[PDB]
């Protein structure tokens, strides 16, 4: 199966691409739209 | 063997509270070559939770050419559920000690066994006046709906 | 039994001290919904 | 017979996969990316404002196709995650 | 019943191996022929009782490996061995019979002490219970360090041997003596109440997925004084790899190149387990003392090139060798209900077990991603295998054509199609007011 | 600040919220619980009733499937009453509460071998206060302290705690468990000598986990020639001086 | 519904039918029989139950989503579900394993506020309707819905003390009101508690 | 006497709640009805919910359904109070929502 370490680092990289894309929507939704 | 007061097995129908049930034993004496029935008078029959709630005396209702038998009324079990046993203790001094005992579940009233609405006379009333509304807003809505304003 | 101060920090980090500024932003502007938050929060 | 038979299953020929278990993995990455694509389109032709036969003629059309790659992707991805079919 | 009277033994050597948890009986026999009639069928008795556990009953002549047919029949009982060259009015022919029975002497105390070694009582006959007249005739008994007759046609010890031979002519169906004997044991004595084996086998994959699940007991003497932690965890302390009768640690014996192994509990799983070199050592949660039960699961997987052969007659054409038995070295099973999973769209053609069964059936049953019916089931049922003696492999031919291959996708896709038209449908329709 | 946030709920969510409960992870895993469940659930008949404290009867009504008294969800203050002064009282008014409710077996956590704390010498006091307000003239929390008011469960231990039911039946045979007889206790950190625990003559141990946290024993059958166990007991155990003097018993008039 | 168990408190019994709230369990069986039947997967139920937080986790974060995307605006909705993705006071709760009422629940709690605000800043009567159900599912899974049944008033009131009564406020909380508080006297534990 | 005949034990069952007299409840039910009927009675000779404005073109076939699932909705529920199954009646509900939702949708969008 899978081990520990390895579900931590999915773990942080689903977080980080979650935040990242929420971050990018944020910018394009704020720049383009009054 | 205990059952329902028109036979029906525990099984086929598990007890409930306030459900006619009845119980019965038998009884035998051997006499040094074969057996043959026992006829005595004091005997009882307790159903209990961790204190007796029913102590009836045993009354003679049958017999056989080996076997005595003895059968409680037609009992109604209390309104309590619980756990509940039904235990037959002959402990007479001189004679044999006989112990029978069994634990079996007297359930509760299920949301289906109740009185029905219409079984009530107290109910008629308010079942009345929802059949009334909901035949009003059947009226309502079609004559909303057809006259203009 | 209350609770002491770290832990509110231990289960929210960095979001302990935006509440009540974000409490503060929605009673500004004081709208309908609002009112609903501020009684919540 | 059971003599028969056991002469029988000693037939040089032995069972051989047809898509190796190995590699099993790698096309259901690939199939998924097929199966999302095709198929979002196919989601997005709904709403286009167009006739309906032109909008009904596209969407079964990338259907049929979104459907046919997701079945495989899905035996795939079954048997890669260790529940076999 | 009564059978023909004709054929006089004039040797009857027979050996009961009490070793293992098993009985295991070897009869050599000279036969001869008196009634003058070419005859080709033999009857071996066996008492009710003992018929009744009987797991493997061979017979061969002497002269080579060539196993003569033998059938058990279908108040005591016969077997029923036939020749293929009918023997001569007069005819001397020698023979071997083994058997197997699922009998083992009962704890002679019943309680013993944690580190006590432990006594078995075995009753069977003496004189040789056959179905004619025999001329001369023996008895051993081997397999324990000792042994010792209860209530005494006496036996002298020979090392570890326990002959005695009632060697003077005897009249047929001798069945009135009986001889309890007690022997030592040092071994769990475990044995299987129930058993339910199931081999998955998968195209798709190419995998055949091994699950057992087994409800075990060791019937062995019961512990007295109840079980004290402290005397075993003594016991461990100082008695290093000492003899008991009971069990600490199971060997699993599985086929060559098994992977993913596992060993579960009906309370989750158990950590206890480590598998090298087509072994697999179990430890159960708790020691299986003397009466004690433990029932768990394990399994494993292996490829499905090894056990499925493609008929040359037709690329579309199957068939499967599949093991009988893979557990513990010295095990007896009670009850076994072995089936076989084959794929949504096999079609069962041809069927063949080397030992007896007692049911077979096929049906169906869904699985995982199983939309249109389930996959194909076949059941053995099996009474009394035992682990050594019972070896073969169940034959299995069978049809999966290519379109049969195929369909799993297509079905997957096909409810995918239908969920996507009705999303359309309910999304192309004007609901508004 | 976000990334910073995702790397510190992902931490405290792997360090505080992702623990085990029914395995208790040098460093090594201890399964004693389940251990001791599955052999209830396998070695025991199937209406057995096993009496223990309030916190476990979930998993011992959830792993082991039997019958239990008293459960997590606490609604009948006096139920778990009666099943906390059974495990307070002397051996021989344990056993008649006891069988009275038709307790066949008896389960007690036992921490001292391996430190687990949360045991049940360690909630003893429980016990003893939810009993005490049902029967304040039987039970009382003062007789369990030493005459100082200390909670000891060494030598100078009251003979109240030296005779309950729990003490002698979670500290039985552990004084002999280290050579010497000079068994410490790892929760309450006391030393234990083989004296300090009376036998136990109502009871049979019936199991005790690897690392001896749970012991389950069983109530033996009352005496076919109907006398007290006790007197059973100290016939078998003192035995070799018995009072080989005759005299009358002076008991009571015969009814 | 009917259940009486003999295997705890073993003398006088459980009822368990007045003594239980049957949400968390009728949606477990919901999932595992649909899963069985309409998917072909037929998962064991300990799989069901250990993994039914994780998978309404999600709801909780796309009802998050859906209730911040009605205060402010869409951005925020996306921000907030993220946040409560993760939030370890969440997950304390919410982690694989815990089969309690909780995980559900407050995933409920965030439908029913959403439905509850979207009927009062719009007024109709079917977002008040889908607010009361939901409620109702609410009330019939977890012990603390009383948080609801005071705080969705509280919020009336303080609209009526500041002096922005509107017909959607009325509209909106009566509906609310008059189905939510007759469909949760049908669950037998809470039964006449509403009005005493 | 510890062993010995003992004296008997019957359980004491407590008296069920009182119904109201029958003749009592009886008029209740006539007050309710008249004045359902006096209701009824109201709307159709105040001037009010005078049947006009009927549809009778191609809409009519719609306006029947919509009637029919309005009806259909009440018989239901009836059905289900005299002791269908719960089950049962979700299932009638979803099998005469799903065409009653389009019929009642279309006939409020024709009238306008
Ligand atoms: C939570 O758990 C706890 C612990 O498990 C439960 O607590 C137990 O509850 C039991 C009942 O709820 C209770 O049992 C009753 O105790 C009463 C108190 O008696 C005490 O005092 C007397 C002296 O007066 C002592 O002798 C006795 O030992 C106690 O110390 C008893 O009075 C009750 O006896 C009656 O019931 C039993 C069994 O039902 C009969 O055997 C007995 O003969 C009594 O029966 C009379 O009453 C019943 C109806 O109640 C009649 O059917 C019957 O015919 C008798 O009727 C006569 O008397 C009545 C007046 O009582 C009169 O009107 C009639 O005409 C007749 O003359 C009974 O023994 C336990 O003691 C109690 N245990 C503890 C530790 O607290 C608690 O219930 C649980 N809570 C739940 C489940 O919600
Ligand atoms: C929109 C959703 C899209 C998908 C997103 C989510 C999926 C990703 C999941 C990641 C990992 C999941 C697998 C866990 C690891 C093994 C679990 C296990 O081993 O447990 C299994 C349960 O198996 C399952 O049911 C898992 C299902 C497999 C999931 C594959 C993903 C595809 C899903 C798409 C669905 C499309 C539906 C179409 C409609 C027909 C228990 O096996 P067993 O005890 O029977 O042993 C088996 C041994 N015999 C057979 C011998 C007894
Ligand atoms: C509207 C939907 C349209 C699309 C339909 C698709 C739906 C999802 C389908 C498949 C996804 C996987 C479903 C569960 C498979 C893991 C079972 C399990 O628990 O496996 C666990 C392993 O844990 C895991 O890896 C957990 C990670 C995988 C699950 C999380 C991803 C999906 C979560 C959302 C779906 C949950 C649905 C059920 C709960 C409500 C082992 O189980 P075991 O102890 O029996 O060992 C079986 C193997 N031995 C016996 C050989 C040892
Ligand atoms: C709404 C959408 C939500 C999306 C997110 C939801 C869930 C994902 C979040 C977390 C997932 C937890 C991961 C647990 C994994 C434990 C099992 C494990 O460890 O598998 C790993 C293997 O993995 C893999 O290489 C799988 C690679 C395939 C990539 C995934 C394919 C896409 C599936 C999703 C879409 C499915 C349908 C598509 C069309 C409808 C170990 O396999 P093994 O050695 O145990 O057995 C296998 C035994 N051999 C090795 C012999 C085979
Ligand atoms: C446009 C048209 C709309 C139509 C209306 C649609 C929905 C109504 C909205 C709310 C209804 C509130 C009243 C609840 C009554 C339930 C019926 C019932 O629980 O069954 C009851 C069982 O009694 C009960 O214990 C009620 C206890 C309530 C427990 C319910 C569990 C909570 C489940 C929460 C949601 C779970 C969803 C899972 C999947 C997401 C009767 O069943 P029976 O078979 O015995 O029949 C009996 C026929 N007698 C009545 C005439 C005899
Ligand atoms: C684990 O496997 C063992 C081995 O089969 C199971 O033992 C069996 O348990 C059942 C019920 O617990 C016994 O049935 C009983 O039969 C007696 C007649 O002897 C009857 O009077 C009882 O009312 C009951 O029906 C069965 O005899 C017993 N088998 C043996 C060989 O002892 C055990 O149940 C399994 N445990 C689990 C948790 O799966
Ligand atoms: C052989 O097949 C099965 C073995 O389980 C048995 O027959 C069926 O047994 C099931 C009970 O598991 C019944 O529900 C079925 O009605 C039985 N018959 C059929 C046709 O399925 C039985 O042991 C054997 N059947 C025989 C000899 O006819
Ligand atoms: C029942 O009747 C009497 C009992 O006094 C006696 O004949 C015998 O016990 C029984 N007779 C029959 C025919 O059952
Ligand atoms: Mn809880």
């Amino acid at each position: 199966m899978i081990s520990d370490e390895q579900l931590n680092s999915l773990a942080i990289t689903f977080g980080i691409v979650m935040m990242t894309l929420i971050v990018i929507y944020h910018a394009v939704d704020s720049t383009m739209s009054p | 063997v205990h059952s329902h007061a028109d036979g029906t097995s525990y099984d086929e129908e598990p007890y409930k509270i306030k459900d006619k049930v009845i119980y019965s034993v038998g009884f035998s004496e051997w006499n040094g070559e074969e057996w043959l029935p026992h006829i005595a008078d004091d005997i009882q029959f307790e159903l209990r939770q961790v204190d007796p709630y029913y102590r009836l005396t045993l009354s003679p209702s049958g017999n056989d050419s080996e076997t005595q038998y003895y059968t409680t009324g037609e009992f109604i079990l209390p309104d309590r559920h619980g756990v509940f046993t039904f235990l037959t203790d002959y402990r007479k001094i001189g004679l044999s000690f006989t112990t029978d005992k069994d634990v079996k579940a007297i359930r509760h009233l299920a949301n289906d066994e109740y009185p029905r609405s219409w079984e009530i006379s107290n109910s008629w009333v308010y079942i009345s006046a929802i059949c009334g509304v909901i035949v009003a807003w059947i009226f309502f809505v079609v004559s909303f709906v057809t006259t203009s304003s | 039994q209350p609770v002491s101060w770290p832990a509110f920090f231990f289960d929210t980090h960095f979001l302990i001290w935006l509440f009540p500024a974000g409490v503060f932003l929605l009673f500004l502007d004081l709208k309908d919904e609002h009112v609903f938050v501020i009684a919540y929060s | 017979t059971y003599e028969q038979l056991y002469k029988e299953f000693h037939s040089s020929k032995s069972f051989q996969p047809f898509i190796h278990l190995d590699t099993q993995p790698k096309f259901a990455i690939c199939g998924l990316i097929v199966t999302l694509a095709v198929l979002s389109s196919a989601l997005f032709a709904v709403g286009s404002k167009s006739s309906y036969i032109k909008k009904l003629f596209f969407y079964t059309i990338l259907s049929v196709i979104g459907s046919l790659f997701a079945g495989l992707t899905t035996v795939f991805a079954s048997n890669s995650f260790g529940v076999y079919v | 019943y009564e059978p023909p009277a004709t054929w006089e033994n004039v040797d009857y050597k027979r050996t009961i191996d009490v070793s293992n948890a098993y009985i295991s009986e070897t009869i050599e026999i000279t036969i001869k022929n008196i009634a003058s009639e070419p005859a080709t069928e033999y009857f071996t008795a066996f008492e009710s009782g003992i018929f009744s556990k009987v797991s493997f009953f061979s017979a061969y002549f002497t002269n080579e490996a060539t196993f003569l047919n033998s059938q058990l029949l279908a108040e005591i009982r016969y077997g029923i061995i036939q020749f293929p060259n009918a023997i001569s009015p007069q005819e001397e022919v020698s023979l071997v019979i083994k058997s197997f029975y699922n009998t083992v002497g009962i704890p002679y105390p019943e309680h013993v002490g944690m580190s006590e070694e432990q006594h078995l009582l075995w009753e069977t006959n003496r004189l040789p219970l056959s179905a004619y007249d025999t001329k001369k005739a023996s008895f051993t008994l081997i397999g324990s360090s000792s042994f010792e007759e209860y209530h005494p046609l006496l036996g002298k010890a020979n090392g570890n041997s326990f002959e005695f031979g009632p060697w003077e002519d005897i009249p047929r169906f001798s069945s009135n003596e009986t001889l309890a004997i007690v022997y030592s044991h040092n071994a769990p004595l475990n044995q299987v109440v129930n058993l339910r084996r199931d081999i998955w086998l998968s195209h798709w994959a190419s995998t055949i997925q091994f699950e057992e699940y087994y409800e075990l007991t060791n019937k062995a003497a019961k512990l007295s004084k109840g079980f004290s932690r402290l005397e075993l965890m003594k016991q461990i302390q100082t008695q290093n790899m000492r003899q008991t009768h009971f069990v600490t640690v199971l060997d699993m014996l599985l086929p060559e190149g098994a992977t993913d192994h596992y060993f579960t509990d009906l309370v989750g799983l158990v950590s206890t387990s480590h598998a090298e070199r087509d072994h697999f050592f179990i430890r159960p949660r708790f020691p299986i003392f003397g009466g004690w039960n433990y029932n768990f699961t394990v399994g494993w997987t292996n490829k499905l090139s090894d056990f499925l052969h493609v008929s040359s007659g037709s690329d579309e054409k199957f068939v499967a060798s599949i093991p009988i038995l893979n557990g513990p070295p010295d095990t007896v099973y009670d009850n076994v209900e072995l089936s076989v999973f084959l794929p949504e769209g096999a079609e069962i053609f041809d069927i063949d077990s080397p030992v007896p069964f007692t049911n077979v059936s096929i049906e169906t049953q869904k699985s995982y991603f199983d939309l249109n019916k389930g996959h194909v089931k076949l059941t053995f049922s099996y009474r009394n295998l035992i682990s050594q003696v019972a070896n073969g492999q169940v034959l299995i031919k069978y049809d999966y054509p290519k379109s049969s291959f195929f369909k799993k996708p297509l079905s997957i896709a096909c409810y995918i199609f239908t969920a996507l038209m009705g999303v359309f449908v309910l999304k192309t329709l004007n609901m508004n007011v | 600040y976000l990334y910073l946030f995702v790397f510190h709920s992902t931490w405290v969510t792997r360090t505080a919220y992702s623990s085990p409960s029914v395995v208790l992870p040098k460093l090594a895993l201890i399964d004693d619980f389940r251990e001791a469940y599955y052999w209830l659930r396998m070695n025991s008949d199937e209406d057995s009733k096993v009496a223990a404290w309030w916190d476990y009867g979930y998993q011992i009504g959830g792993m082991a499937d039997r019958t239990t008294l008293v459960d997590n969800n606490t609604w009948n203050n006096t139920h778990i009453a009666i099943v906390g002064k059974a495990m307070a009282s002397p051996e021989e008014k344990s056993y008649e509460i006891l069988k009275e409710h038709d307790v066949d077996y008896v389960l007690v956590i036992f921490g001292g071998l391996i430190g687990f704390g949360g045991d049940d010498i360690n909630k003893f006091l429980w016990m003893i206060r939810i009993s005490e307000g049902i029967w304040p003239e039987e039970i009382k929390e003062r007789d369990f302290y030493t005459a100082e008011g200390e909670y000891r469960v060494d030598a100078r231990a009251s003979e109240t705690m030296r005779n309950s039911l729990l003490y002698k039946m979670s500290y039985k045979d552990f004084p002999q468990l280290f050579n010497g007889g000079q068994a410490t206790d790892r929760v309450r950190q006391q030393m234990i000598t083989p004296l300090d625990v009376p036998p136990l003559d109502y009871f049979d141990e019936v199991f005790t986990s690897e690392n001896w946290m749970v012991r389950i024993y069983q109530l033996k059958k009352d005496d076919a020639q109907g006398r007290t166990l006790r007197d059973v007991g100290e016939l078998t155990r003192s035995s070799t001086k018995t009072r080989r003097s005759i005299k009358r018993p002076e008991l009571g008039l015969r009814v | 519904l009917n259940w009486f168990d003999d295997r705890t408190w073993y003398p006088l019994g459980r009822v368990t039918g007045g003594t239980l709230y049957p949400g968390l369990m009728t949606t477990s069986a919901f999932i595992w029989h649909a899963l069985r039947n309409w998917l072909g997967l037929p998962i064991d139920i300990r799989n069901v139950c250990v993994l039914f937080a994780p998978l309404f986790s999600g709801v909780t974060a796309w009802a998050t989503y859906e209730f911040t995307k009605e205060i402010k605006d869409a951005s925020a909705g996306l921000l907030a579900a993220g946040f409560i993705a993760i939030v370890p006071g969440y997950i304390s709760r919410s982690v694989a394993g815990s089969y309690d009422n909780e995980a559900i629940a407050i995933t409920l709690l965030m439908v029913t506020f959403m439905f509850w605000i979207k009927a009062q800043k719009t007024g109709s009567i079917m977002h008040a309707t889908c607010a009361a159900l939901f409620y109702f599912y609410m009330v019939s899974a977890w012990g603390g819905y009383v948080f609801i049944t005071n705080l969705i008033p509280l919020h009336v009131f303080l609209l009526i003390l500041m002096g922005r009564y509107s017909s959607k406020l009325y509209s909106a909380y009566t509906t609310w009101y008059a189905i939510g508080t007759v469909a949760s006297m049908q669950i037998p534990f809470v039964g006449f508690l509403p009005i005493r | 006497d510890k062993f010995g005949i003992k004296p008997e034990i019957h359980h004491i069952f407590h008296a069920e709640p009182k119904r109201v007299a029958k003749p009592i409840a009886v008029i209740f039910v006539l007050i309710i009805f008249i004045t359902i009927l006096s209701l009824i009675v109201t709307w159709l000779n105040s001037c009010a919910a005078a049947f006009n404005n009927i549809p009778t073109g191609v809409t009519a076939v719609y306006f029947l359904g919509f009637i029919a699932t309005i009806v259909g909705f009440e018989v239901i529920f009836a059905r289900y109070y005299l002791g269908t199954s719960i089950f049962e009646t979700l299932f009638s509900s979803l099998y005469l929502g799903a065409p009653g939702l389009l019929t009642s949708t279309k006939f409020l969008r024709s009238f306008g």
